[PDB]
């Protein structure tokens, strides 16, 4: 989008070589860098939020809803492993 | 992993203890045990949060995570080591320094910023078993296959060092808003000097307290062990002084009954109390079945608040007796409260029609011993509480009481009402590391009571400067207190002596009437009361009584105050404010456990114990409060204790399986002494609930029934909006093929109850509930998060719906209430610890108007313990039966069908869900239109301002 | 299945149309369901939960027809409420409190009965003396427990042990001798079983303690070497019976002269069982007795002896 | 007090005291002088020997052992720490039966472990506490 990455070295050694070694110096696709630091549940509808809003009416419409005639993670706390985080 | 099956060898907290050594011992092996269990619970937790994990080209560990409750530490060392006392054995203090970068979230750092003294951190040393590509842990396996904690040292907190190393004293966080440079900061430590001995003597050369790289705080609810076990401890070894009156009550020995007023000698027959009564009327009815009379020269047109009552039983004589033939007697006279102030005073007054049961209460907490009150929920134990408070205040006004309290939450609520009270704002103390975030208007801290003492004297000061200047006195009279209670003796009181004197020795037969509109020498003090004498010299003498008492108050104040001009120092001025200004102090009983210590050095004194959610609190720490005093002789000093809670509710929130069950540590005080059959009062009147939510629970109690209004609001009549009937046990069929779910051992969780759940608050919502009126429980702390999760994604998104007041379990909701409840029981396979018929009692009484308990029938129909609410249940329909037309409020009454329209009845979380969602669309733009309504206007309104 | 059983016989649900009592089904149950599956815990559970004690057993209990089995499977199910915990146990029995005193007193019978018991039905009956002691507000139990440890006890001390008691505190000697002649002038029929109980079952428990020597372990008549763990758990579920008898005042009073005058540490603590590890948890248990077996107290008066008091008594014993 | 400045109130407790330290009011002038020492700490030398002379032998053993726990390299009577728990088991192993608030016993062998010069002195001094306590059979254990 803008014209950024971003680039963790698994040590600050790899990234001061890194930073030393590469410093403002010309990549040719870049031209020339700047270098600095730093699921829906089974059949449960959602609900359409309304657009840009981020009480009831007195008489209400009643729809004429009728009934009819394996499951796995889909909430956090349903995994057993981010349970201990 | 117990179970119920073993022995084990451990200590039980039953009914009664051989003596006092034996009790506290059992107390200090038992709460070592499980607050030692408890600290591993939190330990693995936090070093699974922190993620730990070998440096892949190193020795070294280093941490992938993050956790509130700890951070890595750059360096640590033990700065001082001072040498053993005379007749001592381990060193005097072990002096640690530790260093950690803060790290930069705000809401963390000030939490570490606010450790204070006596806070307990645990410095880790710790490494990871796993060396791996990545890592990852999971609560299923072992701790000790992941992680390897090498050493573990608790330490006490010193404060934060400062700039250059200087501690810290709890006042600077008012005022170092001038903050310490950058993410590092020190604490300073203090170690356990047994285990630094221990640790030397058993010879070290790999030296343990080098190898330390976390400090882990805990939160402040469990701080207090160290407290607890170190105050055990010392009365193990000293005499522990407990009253002579009590020490039998505690053992369990005796008659139940020989703490109780009707045995205790000392026990008054007169009381006076105050405004208890509302009127004459009121006082016939507290007691039924006793004779209440006037004394002579009053009469049923005059009689009018205060009272005092005079019990002829608790009387020694035999002239004034139960004789035959009459009925047991109480005096009635009124008293004409001399009033103190010329001014337009209104007096803050109770406003409660007590109830009988509440009055024998009230009756039996001003009368000396220990006094316990049975508090059925919603049957108004807190007002009873206060009047207790208030009328020991009123009446014994050298005497000072201690609240104790389970929770902060219910210590707020008090004092909300006592200030409603005419208990003055000065006598008043809280004490807490809650007094960072107090709620109320005004602030009761040590801090917020010492500043209100500073302010009030300079106003106070004003007033003798307009009175000497009334008196056309010159000089500053009012540099300083000392000043005005010099000018108060010398001028004031000689210049009232002359004017009294000019009144009694000249008398009526000489002096002129309305003479005293001229001599009375204070007129231009109250120069904004106009009309103040009246021209009668009968009146105009009874009113300057009333101005001298008015001035009087004034210098009493100051002389009071006085110690806040010798006393420079913020902390000294607590500590006079706390051992002698104070006259009620409140205080949790987990913050009691810790001050004990520094009350004991303060010379804290204390007269009366008033302990308000009793159940709640641990054995233990029900019975520190007793001796955060000194006995001053051979025997203690303490005259009162009140005891206020409910047994029928959840128990102490002991958590290991075996020290729960087994060693019977989840009996409270409270508890064993009604097991003990101490005689105890019941208050039998709800009045927070519908009548008909209200029987849910009120059958487990012995006569517990409704206040007259329950009967008679409108919001009790009426039926809930678009519910056919005002609470249901909704019974939910499987949802895709699951009944419950269980991704942990004990962690159990049903999708098909928290959908259902959700699109029921969402229905509510579409009806025009308010959110704040609705919260969402369940039983077990699984389906808890579970709530969370479905309604962070479904509600919290939507702000036409939003989130509920609160989604909790049952048990962390003990003690408060909403008017809709919505009720996940968790289990579908067997019955769970709701088999507990306090965790039934709790859960179905947090309703006011409605509660629909979502389960599954078949698991808890058939159990004895719930078939006394579940024959309730059972007269209503299992499928929640719904009137889709009905917006909130309705008109309609509880108990007649509607005639709008034809009910339909859900299903199945299927039905519910498909239901909800095209009723929410379907009405999706009238409802939206009300919200930009009512959002404009909400904005639009403020806007001005 | 329990649950078809307990639907056609007792469960409150069927109340209209289950079947009229049958005795015999109580027989059956504890044979089949209970004990042959050595008290299998998801059974026990299911039969407690379905409401077989206050439906079923008590209920139709008459004395006289019950047998063991019916006197076994109400035991079962009270252990089953206690460890429940949550639970008012005694509830049924504090409601028809008319066949209750036979019923103990059968239970304390069938405890001595050394013949016809599996080890784990004794396990189970001295669990309810655990149960029965520790339950001193209920006072249906408690009147029960009170008979079991009151001065009669004493009839077993020595002469000798029994006058230092005197010497201790005169006036018992007074109600003692009130006791003598009562104990054998009138209802010594029903005394002389109370009285002599806890001894009895001290010396059932030692025949216990001595099966476990490991001497016992070469071959028996019939072929069988029998499991220790039941008698294990047996002998645990007795010295938390002693500490029981031993934290309580009322009990401490009259028992601390009997845990002493019948050497029962002795014989704990001499045993083999101490020294293996099987015994780990009995070597823990009789540790916390010992503690008790000579705690800080003036048992006659209550007293709470100090620091000073018990050394100094100490120095004056051994010069004596 | 209250009403002169902290800084003038030596001219006052000089009297003050002297005044409490010429009657036989021991309860009084105790309460006094420990309110005294907050202010004046050095005093407290003088305040051991006030008890002593007044037979407080238990509060002049409390307060040598205030002034041993300041381990000073030297007092204010120019007695170092060495001298002055010196003084404290002077005064507590000849006084066993009044010395009743410290755990004499714990005391003297303490030393023992610390001042290797005299042990014999000490082990002699430690029975002999017993001894006049006469329990006997302690200073045998002794």
């Amino acid at each position: 989008e803008k014209g950024c990455a971003f680039i963790e070295f698994t040590t600050r050694e790899a990234a001061e070589r890194a930073a030393e070694r590469s410093f403002n110096k010309t990549f040719i696709k870049g031209k020339r860098l700047t270098i600095r630091w730093g699921t829906p549940v089974p059949s449960v509808p959602i609900l359409p939020v309304p657009d840009g809003l981020a009480a009831a009416p007195r008489s209400l419409v009643v729809p004429n809803v009728r009934p009819v005639k394996s499951s796995s993670i889909y909430y956090p706390s349903q995994d057993p492993t981010r349970l201990g985080a | 992993n117990y179970t119920g099956d073993g022995v084990l060898a451990l200590d039980k907290l039953n009914l009664q203890f051989l003596t006092l050594h034996d009790y506290l011992l059992r107390n200090f092996n038992l709460f070592q045990l499980e607050s030692t269990y408890e600290i591993r619970q939190d330990l693995e937790d936090v070093l699974f949060r922190m993620k730990p994990f070998q440096h892949e080209s190193r020795n070294e560990t280093v941490f992938s995570g993050w956790a509130r409750m700890a951070l890595q530490i750059d360096h640590f060392q033990i700065s001082e080591v001072a040498k053993p006392l005379v007749g001592e054995k381990s060193p005097a203090v072990v002096r640690g320094v530790v260093t950690v970068n803060i790290g930069r979230r705000q809401d963390i750092r000030q939490e570490w910023e606010n450790l204070r003294k006596h806070d307990v951190c645990f410095l880790v040393a710790c490494r990871s078993r796993k060396s791996a590509s990545g890592l990852k842990f999971d609560v299923r396996r072992p701790f000790s296959e992941q992680i390897e904690v090498l050493s573990v040292r608790g330490c006490d907190v010193e404060g934060m060092l400062d700039q250059d190393g200087h501690l810290l004293e709890e006042f600077t966080a008012w005022e170092k808003k001038a903050k310490i440079p950058g993410d590092l900061r020190k604490f300073r430590l203090l170690l356990d000097p047994n285990q630094y001995r221990i640790d030397m003597e058993q010879g070290t050369k790999d030296d343990i307290y080098d190898t330390f790289n976390l400090i882990v705080r805990r939160d402040s609810k469990t701080n207090n062990f160290k407290a607890v076990l170190q105050t055990i401890r010392d009365l193990l070894n000293t005499e522990c002084v407990v009253p002579d009156w009590l020490t039998d009550v505690i053992l369990g020995y005796g008659e139940p009954d020989s703490a109780h007023y009707s045995k205790l000698s000392s026990a008054v027959p007169e009381l006076d109390f105050n405004d208890t009564f509302l009127s004459f009327a009121h006082v016939k009815e507290s007691f039924p079945g006793y004779k209440i009379e006037l004394a002579d020269g009053f009469d049923e047109k005059e009689a009018v608040p205060p009272f005092k009552l005079e019990f002829k039983e608790l009387e020694r004589r035999q002239d004034v007796e139960i004789k035959p033939g009459e009925l047991r007697t109480i005096l009635v006279t009124p008293l004409t409260r001399k009033k103190v102030t010329p001014y337009s005073y209104d007096p803050r007054k109770n406003q409660v029609k007590f109830t009988p049961s509440q009055v024998e209460a009230i009756k039996s907490g001003m009368q000396p011993g220990l006094t316990m009150v049975v508090g059925p929920p919603g049957t108004g134990k807190t007002d009873v509480a206060v009047q207790i408070i208030s009328n020991i205040y009123h009446n014994w006004p050298n005497q000072r009481t201690l609240i104790v309290t389970h929770s902060n939450q219910a210590l707020n609520q008090l004092f909300e009402k006592i200030i409603a009270l005419d208990v003055d704002e000065r006598h008043l103390l809280r004490m807490g590391h809650g007094e960072e975030a107090l709620e109320t208007e005004k602030d009761f801290s040590r801090y917020g009571r010492v500043n209100y003492v500073l302010k009030e004297r300079l106003q106070l000061l004003n007033c003798v400067e307009k009175l000497a200047k009334a008196l056309k006195i010159v000089g500053d009279v009012a540099y300083t207190c000392e000043n005005a209670g010099y000018f108060f003796r010398f001028s004031v009181c000689r210049v009232w002596e002359e004017f009294l004197a000019k009144v009694t020795s000249k008398g009526c037969n000489k002096l002129a009437e309305g003479i005293i509109s001229e001599i009375f020498p204070f007129t231009g003090f109250f120069k904004d009361i106009p009309d103040l004498f009246s021209g009668n010299n009968s009146a105009d003498l009874k009113v300057a009584h009333s101005c001298w008492r008015h001035i009087e108050q004034i210098f009493e104040k100051l002389d009071e105050f006085r110690a806040f001009e010798l006393l420079r120092n913020g902390r000294d001025r607590t500590e006079y404010l706390l051992v002698k200004e104070a006259k009620i102090i409140a205080m949790t009983c987990t913050h009691a456990a810790l001050r004990r210590n520094e009350l004991v050095k303060l010379g804290f004194r204390y007269d009366n114990i008033v302990m308000e959610e009793a159940a709640q609190i641990l054995e233990v720490e029900t019975f520190i409060p007793l001796l955060l005093q000194n006995p001053q002789d051979g025997h203690n000093r303490l005259k009162r204790w009140i005891m206020i809670g409910d047994h029928h509710q959840l128990p102490p929130v002991v958590q290991n399986q075996a020290f729960q069950k087994y060693s019977n540590m989840e009996q409270s005080l409270f508890a064993r002494l009604v097991r003990l059959s101490v005689p105890n009062v019941q208050l039998d009147r709800q009045g927070r609930a519908r009548a008909q939510i209200a029987e849910l629970y009120q059958w487990r109690y012995n006569g517990l029934g409704n206040l007259p209004h329950v009967d008679g609001l409108p919001q009790f009549q009426n039926a809930n909006a678009g519910f056919a009937f005002p609470f249901q046990f909704i019974d939910i069929p499987d949802f895709n093929g699951h009944g419950e779910t269980q991704p942990s051992p004990h962690f159990y969780q049903n999708l098909g109850e928290a959908e259902y759940a959700c699109a029921l608050y969402t229905y509510m919502r579409i009806l025009g509930y308010p959110a704040e009126k609705i919260s969402i429980l369940t039983t077990y702390n699984g389906q808890a998060q579970l709530i969370r999760d479905v309604f962070q994604r479904r509600c919290d998104t939507n702000p036409l719906i939003g989130m509920p007041a609160k989604v909790s379990t049952v048990d962390k909701y003990q003690g408060q209430q909403n008017d809709f409840i919505i009720l996940s029981l968790v289990k579908t396979r067997n019955i769970g610890h709701i088999r507990d018929v306090r965790r039934l009692v709790v859960a179905l009484s947090r309703a006011r108007l409605g509660l629909y308990v979502l389960g599954r029938s078949k698991v808890f129909m058939d159990c004895l313990e719930l078939t006394p609410a579940m024959r309730i249940f059972a007269k209503y329909p299992r499928k929640l039966v719904i009137l889709p037309f009905e917006a909130h409020p309705t008109i309609r009454k509880w108990n007649e069908r509607s005639k709008d329209g034809e009910p339909m009845e859900i299903q199945d979380t299927l039905h519910m869900t498909h239901f909800v969602h095209e009723f929410y669309m379907s009405n999706l733009p009238a409802m939206r239109d009300a919200y930009e309504q009512a959002m404009n206007e909400y904005m639009e309104s403020q806007r001005l301002l | 299945t329990i649950s078809a059983v307990a639907a056609k016989f007792w469960a409150p649900f069927t109340a209209e149309t289950h079947e009229n009592f049958d005795a015999k089904l109580i027989d059956t149950i504890y044979d089949n369901e209970m004990l042959k599956t050595s008290f299998n815990s998801r059974k026990i559970m299911m039969l407690e939960f379905s409401q077989y004690l206050e439906a079923y057993l008590w209920p139709n209990y008459v004395p006289e027809k019950a047998s063991k089995a019916w006197n076994m499977s109400i035991v079962v199910m009270i252990n089953e409420k206690f460890r429940e915990r949550n639970l008012d146990s005694w509830n049924c029995f504090t409601k028809k409190s008319e066949h209750f005193p036979h019923f103990f007193k059968s239970i304390l019978q069938l405890s001595l009965q050394e013949e016809g018991l599996a080890s784990s039905e004794h396990c189970a009956l001295l669990t309810f003396l655990v149960n029965a002691f520790g339950s001193v507000e209920t006072p249906i139990v408690h009147k029960e427990t009170r008979k079991l440890v009151s001065i009669e006890i004493w009839a077993g001390l020595l002469d000798s042990q029994r006058e230092d008691l005197f010497k201790k505190q005169k006036k018992l000697k007074k109600i003692w001798e009130n006791v003598r002649q009562k104990m054998t002038a009138a209802a010594a029929d029903n005394n002389e079983f109370e009285r002599t109980y806890l001894w009895n079952l001290i010396e059932k428990f030692k025949r216990v303690l001595n099966s476990l020597e490991p001497n016992e372990a070469q071959e028996s008549e019939e072929g069988e070497v029998r499991d220790p763990i039941d008698s294990i758990k047996y002998c645990e579920r007795f010295i938390e019976l002693l500490i029981d008898l031993e934290s309580i005042l009322q009990t401490r009073r009259f028992f601390n002269s009997v845990l002493h005058s019948s050497h029962i540490l002795t014989h704990c603590l001499l045993s083999s069982l101490i020294s293996t590890d099987a015994g780990s948890l009995f070597f823990q248990l009789v540790q916390l007795l010992k503690f008790y077996a000579r705690f800080e107290i003036d048992d006659l008066s209550g007293r709470q002896l100090t620091h000073k008091e018990v050394s100094e008594q100490h120095y004056q014993s051994v010069t004596r | 007090l209250r009403s002169l400045p902290v800084t003038q109130h030596m001219r006052i407790w000089t009297l003050y005291i002297g005044f409490l330290t010429s009657h036989d009011l021991p309860e009084t002038t105790i309460r006094v002088y420990r309110r005294y020492l907050k202010m004046n700490p050095k005093a407290r030398e003088d305040y051991v020997e006030y008890l002593i002379e007044r037979d407080q032998i238990d509060e002049a053993a409390k307060e040598l052992t205030t002034l041993v726990n300041q381990d000073q390299n030297v007092s204010e009577k120019g007695r170092t720490a060495h001298q002055l728990w010196t003084q404290l088991c002077d005064l507590i192993s000849k006084n066993p039966v009044k010395i009743f608030s410290l755990n004499v016993d714990a005391i003297i062998r303490q030393g023992i472990y610390r001042y290797t010069d005299q042990v014999g002195f000490l082990w002699c001094s430690l029975a002999d506490y017993y001894i006049r306590s006469a329990e006997f059979e302690r200073a045998r254990d002794v």
